[PDB]
């Protein structure tokens, strides 16, 4: 399994095709459950994702954490690979063990293009993490002003309170992101 | 071997130290300029010692000339002192392996450590003053000393003498600072916290400097050297690390062109996530 | 899979409290907080790190990494 | 934005448990406790850090910082 | 029992948040969070550790380890 | 106010959960655990710390301290 | 009482999560979580630590320790 997941991570499309043609399993997990689709998705290798998916690799397949290829794509900012996963039936609102949606992850890492594509595919804008953290809280935290402005524009709840009562405005002040605080006024 | 450390003038004093260094150590290839280097003590069997006759406390006079320090050569510790008038070697309890032929050996109950000496002396090295006058007083205390147990004044004398002999031999910094007290103005040398720290880090410094290959700096615990002149201006002689090792087996790690004692970096890189640390009470 | 193996080229604490490292030319991030000091220590001391993960595309998450002094 | 890039000139733990660093002549503070020892290790070792924030005015906050070696 | 005594040959942060070290040719994992940086620092300095566990085969877990000055 | 400036002479964790450092001949304590590793690291690396407080009385608590390499 | 003052001869993370150091030939354990990295840093750098406790027999616990620079 290791060779097909190494090839996938390296984006080596002809090595993926040769291993597949020698009967390597398309769904082959590492330790921690990472499948070749997970590795391809995190590296943004579009061509590898399309050849894996057209060999019958499981689009929703979950790590031990409950991270799916659409989560790994989102974490990595890989817009085109997010779009092809969604167009092959990957669940937009898949939540990991700790309730994190792909919209939470995108928000967390500042990736405005995939925040916009996820929202347009029906991502739950106000989705609550286990400690009641919304995407707006993760994006006010980490100081991603552009994300915070794309949220708010799409009807994100500014009033929403985490498990400690703390708003998005609170968590910007506690991160000393004064421009985020201004934008949240 | 016997050497003299002559306190008559700064010249005689530095000359004396340099002569000792040249005989008992060899310069590091990479930390040597002219004949001023960081040198590694040449290997000698444990128990090997050299005697240091203290001279010149009264400038250029053959007075106050009955004190000899016995220095274990491999580590430069002062194993004890000899009253040459009474032919008596007062040896610290941790140096029973040092035998001086021809003298009466008085094995003391007191060990040689600074922890002990400072306690018995009721004198901390940090801030300790040494002047020509206090070395004479120190000499007189040692010559008056008799007994198998150090007294406060004898301990104070040894603290002062170890500093200006063994520690100055190790550290050109101490040689430089202390030697001012030998000038005609007779100022007072005050041992600084930095001087104390050097003495406390000698083994660590010794383990690291041999690895130096011109890095932009050297960091050993609290000690920092930013260039070779800082190294040379500070350290003269190091242990032969071939108390060099505290734990582990990796002398150094080069980080951002600075040679770090690996233990030091390990000691601030062994923290877990701060949030978890503080909340996990 | 072994996503990347090499020295950490840079690391970065992110606003979402995850931590990114660039290894062998690829960036990966982890949300595991205890990996922050572990990775920064590896970076400072020049350890070779092997980022391991189900998927290995640049910008992907990881929570398994091996550390070698060499 | 990249607010400041350079070595940490001083760091400072504040009474409100935030932590300030001065980089390239500008001071920035962070309320992310995790960054405290990471910034101190970077300061100790002369890492070049890049303070990143949407607001770069000296005295403002940050929660994103890149750590580079020489 | 004292399963392995020697330097850490490699360490590894695992997906399940446990941490593995290879000592005397055998891998051992621990779920003690506090041991992660302590083992990594031991590793970086070549500190000898003694892994103590009920079973000593490679793959065994441990919750006790001695950091030696050997 | 700058209460003391200098290297840390000793540090001490007390049974009452306070952490004392002696700087420039004066002792101050803090119960911020965040400061323990920071202060001890400053101590073992010889950083110059500046203890700051509105309260500069000996034996008083502090929670503001600047760290400088020197 | 000052039970022991000396360098840490070994440290050990115990199965009950307490942490033991051997100082002056006697073993002392502490359940104070904050002390683990500090004690290991002292061990790594050869700091003289002073174990203070109400009982000094080997096997006693402690919650107070001084970290000196000798
Ligand atoms: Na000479
Ligand atoms: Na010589
Ligand atoms: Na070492
Ligand atoms: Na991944
Ligand atoms: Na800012």
């Amino acid at each position: 399994g290791k060779k097909l997941l190494e090839a996938a991570r390296a984006g080596q499309d002809d090595e993926v095709r040769i291993l597949m043609a020698n009967g390597a399993d398309v769904n082959a997990c590492d330790s921690n459950g990472r499948t070749p689709l997970h590795l391809a998705a995190v590296r943004g290798h579009l061509e590898i994702v399309e050849v894996l998916l057209k060999n019958g690799a499981d689009v929703n397949a979950w790590d031990v954490i409950g991270k799916t290829p659409l989560h790994l794509a989102a974490d990595g900012g890989h817009l085109e690979i997010v779009e092809v996963l969604l167009k092959n039936g990957a669940d937009v609102n898949a939540w990991d063990l700790i309730g994190r949606t792909p919209l939470h992850l995108a928000a967390l890492d500042g990736h405005l293009e995939i925040v916009e594509v996820l929202l347009e595919h029906g991502a739950d804008v106000n989705a609550y993490d286990r400690p009641g953290h919304t995407p707006l809280h993760l994006a006010a935290r980490r100081g991603h002003l552009e994300i915070v402005e794309v949220l708010l524009k799409y009807g994100a709840d500014v009033n929403a309170q985490d498990k400690f009562g703390k708003t998005a405005f609170d968590i910007s002040i506690d991160n000393g992101n004064e421009d985020l605080a201004e934008i949240l006024q | 071997r016997e050497f003299t450390i002559d306190f008559s003038t700064q010249q005689s004093y530095v000359s004396s130290l340099n002569s000792i260094r040249t005989e008992i150590s060899t310069p590091l290839e990479h930390i040597s300029q002219g004949t001023t280097s960081v040198s590694v003590i040449n290997h000698t069997p444990p128990g090997s010692y050299f005697a240091v006759d203290i001279r010149g406390l009264d400038v250029y006079q053959a007075r106050f000339d009955h004190l000899r320090l016995i220095i274990e050569q491999n580590n430069l510790y002062v194993a004890g002192f000899v009253n040459t008038a009474t032919n008596t070697f007062y040896r610290f309890s941790d140096f029973t392996h040092i035998s001086v032929p021809g003298v009466t050996t008085v094995s003391m109950t007191t060990d040689s450590s600074y922890t002990t000496l400072q306690r018995v002396a009721a004198l901390e090295r940090s801030g300790m003053q040494i002047s020509r006058h206090s070395l004479v007083s120190s000499y007189l205390a040692l010559m008056e000393f008799s007994g198998n147990t150090m007294t406060r004044d004898a301990s104070r004398a040894v603290l002062r003498f170890v500093t200006v002999t063994a520690e100055a031999l190790r550290f050109r910094q101490i040689q430089r600072e202390f030697r001012q007290a030998l000038s005609e103005t007779a100022p007072v040398y005050t041992m600084t916290p930095g001087d104390v720290d050097l003495t406390l880090n000698w083994g660590r410094i010794s383990n690291v400097l041999p690895e130096y290959r011109g890095e932009d700096g050297v960091r050993v615990g609290r000690i920092s050297f930013n260039n070779i002149s800082a190294i040379l201006g500070t350290v003269a002689v190091i242990l032969n690390c071939h108390e060099c090792q505290i734990t582990g087996d990796r002398p150094v790690i080069k980080i951002n062109n600075t040679l770090w004692e690996s233990n030091t970096a390990a000691a601030f890189l062994n923290r877990k996530s701060q949030f978890l640390y503080t909340t996990g009470k | 899979a072994d996503c990347a193996k090499g020295k950490i080229e840079f690391s970065k604490y992110n606003e979402d409290d995850t931590f990114t490292v660039k290894v062998d030319g690829k960036e990966y991030w982890t949300s595991r907080w205890n990996l922050q000091p572990l990775l920064q220590s590896a970076q400072l001391t020049g350890m070779t790190v092997t980022i391991k993960s189900s998927t290995c595309e640049s910008g992907s998450g990881f929570a398994e990494v091996q550390f070698n002094n060499d």
